[PDB]
């Protein structure tokens, strides 16, 4: 959890 | 080490990454075609310092550029 | 169309991202990529549970409250 | 707005 997709 | 990216049609190019480090490579992308390697810190994002800055902050730098994307990872 | 069975990885994640209940992308290295999951698909079941039409943040719950054994239904 | 699982 907590990822960020870029 | 430097690695140029393109940004597709969603504006991204092909990343998943948490606390400052790259965990994941998107299949069929601009950082698959180019090589960006996972388990690696981000360092500089289009020439700018972003060792120790906030992930809302890297993610903040990535949304704001433009089309090309060139990341420096170690 | 079809039934794919993927397996949580050590970080809780089968591989896959999505919007508007469709799969957008799939993760190199990945349950998802290894168990043939489709993009551009839309999700109709997770673990037997009709999400045709519910958002994106319930769908999100469904599979981060799942077991290691996530079983999606595409179209 | 995309989400990863």
């Amino acid at each position: 959890t907590n990822e960020f997709y870029a | 080490r430097t690695i140029t990216m393109h940004k597709d049609s969603t504006g991204h190019v092909g990343f998943i990454f948490k606390n400052g480090k790259i965990t994941s490579i998107v299949k069929d992308s601009s950082a698959a075609r180019n090589g960006l390697l996972t388990e690696h810190n981000i360092c500089e994002i289009n020439g700018q310092n972003v060792i120790g800055l906030k992930d809302s902050q890297i993610a903040d730098i990535l949304s704001t550029s433009g089309t090309v994307v060139t990341i420096t990872i170690m």
